[PDB]
């Protein structure tokens, strides 16, 4: 029978992570980006969809 | 025709995730010195 | 009223370069009600050191102005882009080409016909420098966290009135239609 594939992925028992580091990499507990003045010495609103 | 009931293993809950009413501003704990109106646990209502 | 006050952070609008709104430090603050007068005497003082740091880094980084969030930064205090004179090496001798093409039959599918070649160094920056609005790398330089060493203690007039987000400094009025 002519067939079309179907793909799905499971990541159960885990939580998606998007680290604040500029390179997305664990360079330390205190992220570099989350410590620059721009996000530290200036309030910022945030919107996510 | 009969069959067999399913199987529910009701049991206590892993790590006791519950018996202790953990983070909840309405029912908090205390670890303060006896002679001190203070506390040592504030437990805001967002922490798992 | 108070005195070691908790600095008023400045918000940004990635839109028009001028800043937007302002508010006391909404989040970053300790919770000392579980403390006694041995570290509630040190949190008070760590915050004072924070205030002094903010003052110094404000008077050392900012460019002294007369209105907290100016409605239109003048064209001399906004970081301008000064690129380098672009130099194009004009890749041919126009006279030489035109001459030979007219002469002989060269249809010409450095140069061999003539060893002449000249750059055309141009100007690269702009005609009229930018005027209104500063970039992010200037926001974190101009609007350092502002410390308000006393609350709204005065007549309506004297009151940092560039803090309320809904201010139209052009007309000294709160906008509407909301």
């Amino acid at each position: 029978v002519p067939s079309l594939t179907q793909k799905k992925f499971l990541c159960d028992r885990t939580m998606w992570r998007i680290p604040f580091s500029s390179n997305f990499m664990s360079m330390g507990a205190l992220t570099d980006l989350g410590q620059n003045m721009l996000y530290a010495n200036s309030a910022h609103a945030l919107d996510m969809t | 025709q009969a069959a067999p009931n399913r199987p529910n293993y009701i049991g206590f809950r892993d790590n006791f995730i519950g018996l202790m009413y953990y983070n909840s501003t309405g029912n908090m704990g205390v670890l303060a010195g006896q002679a001190s109106q203070l506390n040592a646990v504030v437990d805001l209502q967002d922490r798992n | 009223s108070k005195e070691i006050p908790t600095p008023y952070m400045w918000s940004y609008q990635p839109q028009m370069g001028l800043a937007a709104g302002a508010s006391q430090d909404y989040s970053s603050r300790m919770n000392w009600l579980s403390a006694g007068p041995h570290m509630i005497g040190r949190v008070n003082g760590i915050r004072a050191t924070r205030n002094q740091i903010l003052l110094e880094q404000a008077a050392l980084t900012s460019t002294p102005r007369s209105q907290l969030n100016p409605p239109n930064w003048p064209a001399a205090q906004v970081y301008q882009e000064n690129p380098a004179p672009t130099t194009v090496l004009l890749p041919r001798d126009a006279e030489a080409e035109v001459q030979m093409t007219n002469s002989g039959a060269q249809l010409a599918g450095r140069s061999s016909f003539t060893p002449r070649q000249a750059y055309l160094t141009l100007q690269s920056s702009s005609s009229q420098p930018r005027s209104g609005g500063i970039g992010t790398l200037q926001f974190v330089e101009e609007f350092v966290p502002s410390v308000y060493f006393n609350p709204f203690s005065g007549a309506p007039g004297l009151y940092p009135d560039d803090f309320i987000p809904n201010y139209d400094a052009v007309s000294e009025s709160v906008d509407g239609y909301d």
